[PDB]
């Protein structure tokens, strides 16, 4: 004990960081090899780390596109959130003038909470995980084809050749695991290319709805 | 074990109102007085403890000794046994091997 | 199929007819073709039939 | 079939459409092997076989 | 309280057993006893009572009938005498009975023949 | 019927639902692509949406819960005493009994169970009265019907050809002609001027009798009704091998 | 009819309708089901979209919107009975171009 | 609750958990022997069964007739009751009762001698009551009280009852169809 | 194939054991969807097979194991001030299973649904022992509650993740490389895979419904092509892979694994009288006039 | 289930050598043979059966189960384990069945009656289903295949 | 796991459950509105100290266990003595002085209906359902579910169990119609009497019965149950299809649904039920044909049994208390499903009775066999239950001899005769499950105590027409019973004269070149239906 812990921590520190990676975010290859030891390295033993701030992150940044864009990674240490921390996030967040953060719940939350986290505002979007999700990464299982989302121009292009009516398309559900994971809004179009049995490929689309 | 009064042969019950507990019945004045223990329950009941330290759990329980495979002898199962039901039944051993692409595990 | 008692009937027929005789192939029982054949084999026809 | 006593059915379209779909879709020469897999059904049986 | 066990008790004799000899007597009757539970009744009554052309008889069958039946037998009472009086002893004496130790008996004259359709009747 | 019926405010006809609300599933029902699995949906989304509210914010009107009483018999709830503050209302319909109460005494332990029940003509009159621009958020379409129709007071006989003459007629028809023969009976014993009590409930078996025209699989019928024997309604001759 | 002592009939059961459903052969079971068993002529009223009869329309008082059709009689006999139930299947029609 | 918990599994001593339940549960106090908590030893609860009622201490065997009898003979030579029953009717037929053809009893038959009990070797048992053998089982074992009791009624108003004693074991007396058919064939 | 199926023998992995089923009772299974089912099993995959190193702890980890034996005895203590219940560890048992089961973790165990019993009532007497105090919940409820405070040994609720069991012998027979499993009777994906020192990122599941729920569509038609492939090759029926392919597609493009039975196919379609043509024929016929559904003929 | 796997592998290899031993004495130009070889009726067991020694007949995979109390009928004793008294039949068709062995036979012969019997409904009940779900679906011009809509 | 029992006599049919929902046992029948709990039913009854209760289910220790729960519920209810248990299961009556007399009715002539009692001494009926319990408490520790498929537990009937109920109800009804109209004419219609043999109305009775055999319905308002499909047309295609039909059996399940059970082959039908013969197709295994020898027995008198057994040494059970049953070596002693006592060293009495039954004292067909898992001892004497003859073995030698065949085959002596002797005997299934069987003569070892008269009757009377049966493979031979049928030849002497719906002939007919023994004995061969190729 208190090193099963913190494997734990290593194992969703990176798969965090890889979502966060994979939605094109800045990120340092030094990092991605972080090992268990230099885990133990820059973080003590368990019972010297603080959960609720060791392990929060937010050097992440949009910078593909805009490296002004920043967001939040939090770590919650109470086994259920309440009110009153998704309201310290929230403040936090509004000193630091940052629209989009990322929960990790060890077990979950009130559902009070849940009722809240559809209306925290337009411009405030907060995304829910549990521990025991990210603590393995589904990109990289091999059932799971691999998904790219693409750009309007891309989708235009799609449904100009087929002269498709967008809601043709075969549909992906909105609150998908992988979907989730790659966090993509209601009318977005999502590329699937999937591994043939032989050196040939398939290629598929379906529609965020 | 069970207890029925003397006097009116009904079940006794366990209570306290005084210096010491006492088995007593519910419709006559009939007790007698605990003063020594008595040794034997109606073994409870709970259920299956799995997953208490479930994967790789701590490392303070490594052993030294252990068995072999029979066909491929690779270096990778260390022992683990096992129990059935309850306190008075025996308990089981199996000899589980997992590299890939089969499905071992002896008993 | 595995009709072998289709056979035996056609055997016990033949060296029935010829010597004036019913044959009995009753269940668990009846004639045995280690006879019958040594009775078709008196008639000039060969033991098995053919 | 097996020719053990079976029966079997019979339909005369009315419509020269109907023949022509008949004849091309339906007929046996155009239906030598079966879609499930593509192995032939129509071929030789026992007595041709030996 | 007791109970009945059966209606006819003749098969069933007690015995005193004795060095050289064995003594015989048939039963006038068997019974059991249990402790009666009569006395919540009785409280549950004092609680309650402190709280506040004609068709084809059927009374035969009804429990009531029967009590009303054996109310009509007066009760009787008896003096009791334990073991340890030595009254007990007085009457165990009669239990032997007098007479030759060897006699040969009038009775039991049918023969084994006679027995097995005397027990076995015809059908 | 019921589905609707738990809908509207029955001081006036109402839909029950805020402003923003009408809009926004006003919005809602201007999408185009409509599709039936979306409008069973959304017949979900607002009945759940809707039933929490109490109060006709149009008229400022309380309305109760309405359920199923009896077989094919509805009662609604407005009268409804309440563990919390008794309502003034339903105290007000509560002392109003005095009178019954005199006469007679079996008024007074079942002065609780007074609600409202649903008959034919109080659901006829009140569907009347809902007014255009709610039906089509009620999913039914305004060019296939309106709800006043929902509730039948005449039927249609099925031509000669759909029933033939040797069955001797087919049971179609001695359904029917026992429909008119009971409906004759009402209308003379009414005339007649006889007491109350058996004018409706002959009314009752009028009503299971044409109900068990339509379909012949009803369960509920009390003993001293069930048919004794087997008939082919309408959807007995639609559904089966 | 479907008897041996009555003159008989085969059928087309649910199981050869899908065969043929297989082959894709569209002309073939229109006729086998509908020119061969229960071919049938109605009139229907474009303008209340119900049927009437010998080109005039009862429900309407006219003869100028009415046109006539070819349908199953067994469909004729299901439109018959969802009418009565009080289940109107009003029918829209147009030129076949 | 803890969660941060690091378990153990190196071999402990068995003496050590002794002496912990010692420590837990031997701390007797039965020296308050004060008047309302004292027990008489003969009023005891009992074990659910009669045999084992031995549930506190201070701090059946199988049988058979010849045993039974001989034991009462040389081990024990002093009184005993017992209680055995009998079949339907005996050989003897009613004496002078004038009789439907009624069963005979006990009840109708006179006091004196009226028959033997015979032992032979291997240890069975035959009753020899007139001119047939009965044979001889014990019954049924029996754990509860029976007590034998005498009832003088006195007077019709009043009488007198004496306990006799208990009964311990009893007898079930049997015809032995085998041996009627042998004597007479059928 | 289905009518031809003749629901052979012996097809128990060469085992007589694993009664998973099979034949046209399968398909059943897999075509209607459904989403709870007999006899799940999940496979995974740690490191390495064989001797003596890391691996057939991991069973004892996840699988069956009641309280029970862990005490070698289970005993009263009354005694003239008061009494509780006491429970036995046999130490030297546990290591054998090496299970990484002490006293502080079954103290942690308890207090988990069991009549909110505080930590307070449980006492730890020494690494051997656990003790458990009663207290009356006054909710029919008093000190001789003790008869429904008998829940500690065999069956009344637990620790670890539940609906999990034991799996045996599954051999093989090419030697030419070394290989072995580890498999599964169970119902949580998610947990299973989940758990420290297990090689996630290869374990399946045979129940369609349990892998879209964990990951996502696509893994879920993967599955479905699987495993009817799986069950016509075991039984000796040939399919082309275009008739599973195209199958699997129709069930699974409107987001959801769509069975193929009464609630999914009204899910799927859209006419009302193709709806009534196949079952439910009054209900659909009656909610389309109340709708005004206008329908096509197409 | 160890003694019935052992007992199970003794009485099956019995019948293979018996199976053997008879065809390679069987002469060439024999008709049984000659129809198994060139696959137009036959195969090599029944060849064995009708010569050499039927099998260990088997219900639902399984030695013949207890029919009367410890035992499957009362012409064997109490607890018996041998191959005769659950379902052995040493004797092949040529030479006959004795009767327990025809009784026996006549017991594993049943099943495939009454099994073929019951699936008759089921599986038309899948197809009817099935069927009924996909039969829209038409490949295109256009390559792609589309629903009705 | 759960236990119940279809108590029925001449009166009413009914019935009663036991449940374990929870873990407590309570009883549940349809006249009760909610399922009790044990122990009240056994304190209302008249037992209610919870020591007896526990000594009538039993004393070994977990037993009593888990017997245990069962009575916190009953200490929890004030429910402390008999007249309160009445009550309370007074206010749980449902109906179509109440509260305490009519339940107590109610139970005394409702509830396990046919174990019998009259002076409200219930100890019997305690001892019955304290049986039942501890049955279902012992059945959780193995899974020795029963088989419902054991023909120890199938009866059949005939024409005359039948008719019997029939002609009663309209019996009934007869009187009850003259009953009405006598009431209704005497009192209002005339002054001067009447008389009843102006109104003796002829037709019911006539038409009750015919129209009943003809349409084959045979509706009872008695049992509010209704029996379709009881006769059919006699079939005269040939001469063995007439004979074949009249030895058929039907069956009640009346194929409601697949369930994989009844229609496979037991070993219960050994020499009892035909193997070959059944329908092909869709009734495959639920109709099936009599043996070659078997008899069907009836109702006996039931007087001199249980009196010889009152002799045999079988205590009376309520002069014994409840401690007692649990002892290893006492054993039970049912009659026709009710309880008769108790008694020890049972082979004594199994071993007497059986001979008392060769002597000719007790009744041929009644049978007596041990159950040792349960330590019961069933006799049975109810009619329709089948039975065959065997030949008795004694130290290894046969009774039968060959002076005796010569004697019946010249004619001294006949069937019967050999059955006071003691030579063979009527064995019936539940009796068969006990002695051991001898195939033939050489296989006769140490224990054998019977002998096969002739295995070849194992086989039917259709199935008896294939010669070399034992060398087909075994679909073969139900296939062709059921041609056999169908075949076209002669019928019987006076065919010229039938004027029928349907005849087939043949022309020239012969009789088989290779003919069985059951040819023989059914004439076959005097009506032949083939020709030789
Ligand atoms: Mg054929
Ligand atoms: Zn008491
Ligand atoms: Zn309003
Ligand atoms: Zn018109």
């Amino acid at each position: 004990d208190d090193e099963e812990e913190t494997y734990r921590l290593w194992k969703i520190r990176k798969t965090i960081m890889q979502l966060c990676h994979d939605r094109g975010y800045l990120v340092t290859q030094d990092e991605l090899d972080q090992t268990l030891e230099e885990f133990k390295a820059q973080s003590g033993d368990k019972p010297s780390e603080g959960r609720p701030r060791r392990t929060d992150l937010t050097v992440l940044v949009a910078h593909n596109d805009d490296p002004t864009d920043q967001m939040f990674v939090f770590f919650p240490e109470e086994p259920k959130v309440g009110i009153k921390t998704i309201k310290v996030y929230c403040q936090r967040m509004q000193e630091e003038n940052i629209t989009r953060a990322l929960i990790v719940v060890q077990q979950g939350m009130t559902p009070s909470a849940k009722q809240s986290l559809v209306d925290m505002a337009p411009k405030y979007i907060l995304e829910q995980f549990l521990q025991q999700e990210l603590l393995i990464n589904i990109t990289e299982h091999e059932l799971v084809p691999e998904h790219v989302v693409m750009t309007k121009e891309e989708v235009t292009e799609l449904l100009a050749r087929y002269k498709l009516r967008e809601n043709q398309l075969p549909r992906i559900q909105a609150g998908d695991p992988v979907a989730r994971y790659f966090g993509i809004k209601r009318g977005q179009v999502v590329k699937i290319i999937r591994p043939s049995e032989t050196a040939g490929r398939y290629i598929t689309y379906r529609l965020v709805q | 074990m069970l207890l029925f009064c003397p006097g009116c042969g009904n079940g006794l019950i366990v209570e306290e109102g005084q210096r010491c507990h006492r088995f007593s019945c519910n419709t006559c004045p009939y007790v007698h007085n605990i003063t020594r223990k008595v040794t034997n329950r109606k073994y409870p009941k709970l259920k299956e403890v799995d997953d208490v330290l479930g994967g790789a759990a701590a490392w303070e329980n490594v052993d030294s000794t252990a068995e072999s495979c029979p066909k491929c002898e690779h270096p990778r199962a260390y022992f683990m046994q096992l129990q059935t039901r309850s306190a008075d039944e025996p308990m089981t051993t199996f000899y589980k091997c997992c590299n890939a692409q089969c499905g071992h595990r002896w008993r | 199929r595995m009709t072998v008692g289709k056979l035996i009937e056609l055997l016990a027929g033949k060296a029935g007819v010829l010597d004036g005789r019913f044959h009995y192939g009753t269940a668990f029982g009846g004639s045995k073709v280690k006879d019958v054949c040594e009775d078709l084999v008196r008639h000039g026809y060969n033991y098995l039939g053919k | 079939a097996d020719f053990d006593g079976d029966e079997m059915n019979l339909h005369l379209p009315q419509t020269e459409e109907a023949k022509a779909e008949a004849l091309v879709l339906m007929g046996t020469k155009a239906n030598l092997v079966t879609p499930r897999n593509g192995e032939p059904l129509i071929a030789a049986i026992q007595d041709f076989l030996t | 309280c007791s109970s009945q066990t059966t209606s006819n008790t003749s098969r069933y004799a007690a015995a005193l057993y004795r060095q050289g000899e064995l003594h015989l007597t048939p039963l006038h009757g068997i019974l059991q006893l249990r402790p009666s539970f009569s006395y919540l009744d009785k409280a549950d009554a004092k609680h309650r009572e402190r709280e506040a052309e004609q068709a084809r008889q059927r009374r035969v069958q009804s429990y009531e009938f029967l009590q009303k039946k054996h109310a009509e037998e007066p009760w009787v009472h008896l003096h009791y005498y334990g073991l340890r009086d030595s009254r007990s002893e007085h009457e165990r004496q009669y239990l032997l009975c007098p007479g030759s130790s060897g006699v040969e008996n009038t009775e039991l004259v049918k023969s084994p023949s006679e027995y097995l359709m005397m027990l076995m009747p015809p059908s | 019927v019921i589905g609707i019926l738990q809908m509207i405010c029955k001081t006036c006809c109402h839909i029950m639902l805020s402003q923003e609300e009408k809009k926004q599933f006003l919005d809602y029902l201007k999408r185009p692509g409509l599709t039936y699995l979306q409008k069973r949906g959304l017949k979900k989304k607002i009945s759940d949406k809707c039933r929490k509210k109490n109060i006709c914010h149009h008229c400022g009107a309380f309305n109760g819960t309405v359920k199923k009483c009896g077989l094919l018999k509805i009662i609604h709830e407005k009268y409804k005493t309440n563990k919390k503050v008794v309502d003034p209302i339903v105290s007000n319909f509560l002392q109003s009994f005095e009178t019954a109460i005199e006469h007679n005494k079996e008024v007074e332990p079942l002065l609780g169970r007074a609600q409202e029940n649903l008959n034919p003509l109080v659901v006829l009159n009140l569907f009347k009265r809902i007014p255009a621009e709610d039906v089509p958020l009620l999913l039914m379409n305004p060019e296939a019907g309106k709800p006043s129709d929902l509730i039948l007071t005449r039927l249609l006989v099925p031509p000669l050809c759909i029933r033939p003459s040797v069955v001797n007629e087919d049971d179609l028809t001695m359904k029917l002609t026992e429909i008119i023969f009971l409906n004759d009976v009402i209308k003379k014993h009414r005339i007649s001027g006889a007491k109350t009590q058996m004018i409706m409930e002959d009314w009752d078996f009028l009503q299971l009798q044409c109900a068990l025209y339509i379909n012949s699989e009803l369960s509920g019928i009390p003993l001293n009704m069930a048919p004794k024997k087997w008939t082919r309604g309408f959807v007995q001759r639609l559904k089966g091998k | 009819t479907e008897g041996r002592s009555r003159d008989g009939g085969l059928r087309l059961g649910e199981m050869e309708r899908d065969c043929l459903i297989g082959y894709g052969a569209s002309m073939l079971l229109l006729e086998r089901l509908m020119i061969s068993s229960d071919a049938f002529e109605v009139d229907v009223c474009g303008q209340c979209g119900l049927l009437g009869y010998s080109g005039w329309c009862h429900y309407c008082k006219s003869s100028c919107h009415v046109s006539s059709l070819r349908i199953p009689y067994a469909c004729k006999l299901l439109f018959q009975e969802l009418q009565s139930m009080n289940i109107i299947p009003r029918l829209k029609l147009s030129k076949y171009n | 609750r803890p969660e941060v918990i690091q378990s153990h599994s190196i071999f402990e001593q068995g003496p050590a958990e002794m002496m912990k339940k010692k420590g837990n549960w031997d701390k007797t106090v039965d020296v308050s022997d004060m008047g309302p908590s004292h027990i008489i030893n003969i009023k005891k609860e009992k074990r659910e069964t009669d045999e084992e009622t031995k549930q506190i201490l201070r701090m059946l065997p199988k049988d058979v007739s010849v045993a039974e009898l001989l034991r009462e003979l040389s081990l024990t030579k002093e009184e005993e009751l017992l209680f055995l029953q009998l079949p339907d009717t005996l050989p003897g037929q009613p004496p002078t009762q004038d009789i439907a053809e009624n069963a005979c009893t006990l009840a109708d038959l006179t006091e004196g001698q009226v028959g033997k009990l015979l032992i032979r070797k291997s240890g069975r048992v035959q009753l020899l009551l007139g001119k047939v053998t009965l044979d001889v089982t014990m019954g049924t074992a029996c754990s509860f009280l029976q007590e034998l009791v005498s009832v003088g009624l006195g007077d019709s108003r009043t009488g007198e009852m004496t306990v006799l004693g208990h009964v311990k074991h009893k007898l079930v007396c049997s015809p032995d169809f085998e041996s009627l058919l042998d004597h007479k064939h059928r | 194939p289905g009518t031809q199926m003749t629901l052979k023998t012996f097809h128990f992995a060469g085992v007589a054991s694993m009664n998973i089923t099979l034949g046209v009772p399968r398909i059943k299974e897999i075509i209607n969807a459904s989403k709870a089912i007999s006899t799940p099993i999940i496979t995974a995959q740690l490191d390495k097979d064989d001797d003596a190193d890391y691996a057939r702890l991991v069973k004892g980890r996840i699988e069956k194991t009641l309280l029970g034996e862990i005490s070698e005895y289970i005993e009263e203590v009354f005694l003239p001030d008061d009494c509780f219940i006491l429970v036995k560890l046999s130490l030297e048992r546990i290591r054998l299973l090496r299970l990484e089961v002490n006293a502080e973790t079954v103290r942690y165990s308890i207090c988990t649904s069991k009549l909110r019993v505080k930590p307070g009532d449980v006492a730890v007497h020494g690494e051997a022992v656990v003790c458990v105090t009663p207290r009356e919940n006054s909710k029919s409820s008093m000190y001789y509650v003790l008869q429904f405070l008998k829940e500690d040994l065999p069956k009344v609720v637990v620790q670890g993740i539940p609906e999990v069991s034991r799996a045996v012998i599954h051999i093989d027979e090419q030697s030419g490389k070394e290989k072995y499993k580890l498999l599964v009777e169970g119902d949580n994906l998610r947990a299973v895979m989940a758990t420290h020192g297990v090689k996630g990122t290869r374990t399946t599941s045979n129940n369609t419904y349990e892998v879209e729920k964990t990951l996502g569509i696509e893994a879920a038609r993967t599955t479905i092509i699987n495993e009817i492939q799986y069950t016509m090759v075991n039984h000796g029926m040939s399919i082309d892979r275009r008739h599973v392919m195209l199958l699997s597609d129709l069930m699974t493009y409107k987001g959801e694994v769509l069975g193929i039975t009464r609630f999914g196919l009204a899910k799927m379609k859209e006419s009302v009288l193709m709806l009534a043509s196949f079952e439910k024929t009054a209900d659909h016929l009656f909610d389309a006039a109340y709708f005004g559904q206008k329908d096509s003929v197409c | 289930e160890t003694l019935e796997a052992l007992i199970l592998k003794e009485l099956s290899v019995i019948r293979d050598h018996a199976g053997s031993a008879c065809l390679r004495e069987l002469d060439k130009s024999n008709s049984p043979l000659t129809m198994a070889l060139c696959g137009s009726k036959g195969s090599f067991i029944n060849i064995s059966q009708m010569i050499a020694c039927v099998g260990q007949q088997a219900i639902s995979g399984s030695r013949v189960p207890d029919g009367f109390e410890n035992r499957s009928l009362p012409h064997f004793e109490k607890h018996s384990k041998l191959p005769a008294a659950k379902g052995f039949v040493a004797n092949s068709f040529y030479s006959g069945l004795t009767p327990t062995e025809f009784f026996f036979h006549t017991m594993a012969g049943r099943e495939g009656l009454v099994d073929t019997a019951v699936k008759t409904a089921e599986t038309g009940y899948m197809q009817r289903r099935l069927v009924k779900s996909l039969e829209d679906l038409c490949s295109q011009y256009d390559l792609t295949v589309r629903s009705s809509t | 796991v759960g236990a119940s029992v279809t108590s029925s006599t001449h009166e009413k049919k009914s019935r009663t459950n036991m449940a374990v929902k929870q873990g407590r046992f309570y009883l549940r029948h349809n006249t009760l509105s909610e399922d009790i709990p044990i122990v009240i039913i056994f304190k209302a009854m008249g037992v209610e100290s919870d020591q007896e209760i526990v000594q009538m289910i039993g004393t070994e220790e977990h037993v009593m266990a888990a017997f245990g729960p069962s009575l916190e519920e009953c200490q929890k209810a004030q429910i402390f003595t008999q007249m309160q248990a009445l009550k309370y299961i007074g206010n749980k009556v449902r109906r179509q002085k109440t509260k305490i007399e009519e339940a107590r009715e109610l139970l005394a002539s409702t509830i396990l209906t046919h174990v019998p009692v009259k002076e409200f001494n219930f100890r019997a009926k305690c001892i019955y359902t304290a049986v039942m319990v501890r049955r279902v408490i012992l059945a959780q520790g193995d899974n020795k579910v029963d088989d419902r498929d054991y023909y120890g537990n199938k009866r059949l009937e005939l024409a005359g169990q039948l008719l019997s109920l029939l002609f009663e109800d309209l019996f009934k009804k007869f009187n009850s119609e003259m009953k009405k109209i006598a009431d209704q004419v005497i009192p209002k219609q005339r002054a001067a009497q009447f008389d009843v043999v102006k109104h003796m109305r002829q037709d019911q009775i006539t038409n009750g019965m015919v129209n009943a055999i003809s349409t084959g319905n045979w509706s009872l308002k008695r049992f509010k149950m209704d029996r379709q499909g009881v006769t059919q047309v006699l079939s005269r295609l040939s001469y063995i299809s007439a004979l074949g039909m009249m030895t058929r059996i039907s069956s009640q399940f009346e194929k409601t649904r697949k369930v994989s059970g009844p229609r496979s082959l037991q070993p219960s039908q050994w020499g009892m039920l035909c193997p070959s013969d059944t329908p092909e197709g869709e009734a495959c295994g639920l109709v099936k044909n009599l043996a070659l020898m078997t008899h069907i027995t009836t109702d006996m008198e039931d007087g001199p049994i249980v009196k010889l057994a009152s002799n045999l040494g079988v205590e009376d059970v309520n002069l014994l208390c409840g401690e007692e049953l649990s002892y290893p070596n006492v054993f039970l002693v049912f009659l026709n499903g009710n309880i008769l006592g108790v008694i020890r060293d049972h082979k004594k009495l199994v071993n007497t009775f059986r001979l008392m039954r060769r002597a000719g004292y007790i009744n041929e067909f009644v049978s007596i066999s041990t159950n040792l898992t349960d330590r019961c001892v069933y006799i049975s004497s109810d009619g329709g239950r089948l039975c065959r003859p065997y030949i008795i073995v004694k130290k290894q030698k046969p009774a039968v001899t060959n002076k005796h065949m010569e004697e019946l085959a010249q004619g001294y002596r006949n069937f019967e005769d050999f059955l006071h002797e003691s030579l063979v005997e009527y064995l019936d299934v539940n009796e068969e499950n006990d002695c051991n069987i001898a195939l033939y003569e050489h296989t006769i070892n140490k224990d054998t105590t019977h002998l096969e008269i002739e295995p070849f009757t194992l086989l039917g009377v259709c199935a008896g027409l294939i010669p070399y049966p034992h060398h087909n493979q075994s679909p073969r031979n139900t296939y062709q019973c059921a041609m056999g049928k169908q075949a076209m030849g002669t019928i019987g002497y006076n065919q010229r004269n039938r004027i029928d719906t349907l005849m087939y002939l043949l022309a020239y007919p012969q009789k088989p070149m290779v003919k069985t023994k059951t040819i023989e004995l059914i004439e076959f061969e005097k009506l032949p239906a083939g020709q030789n190729a």
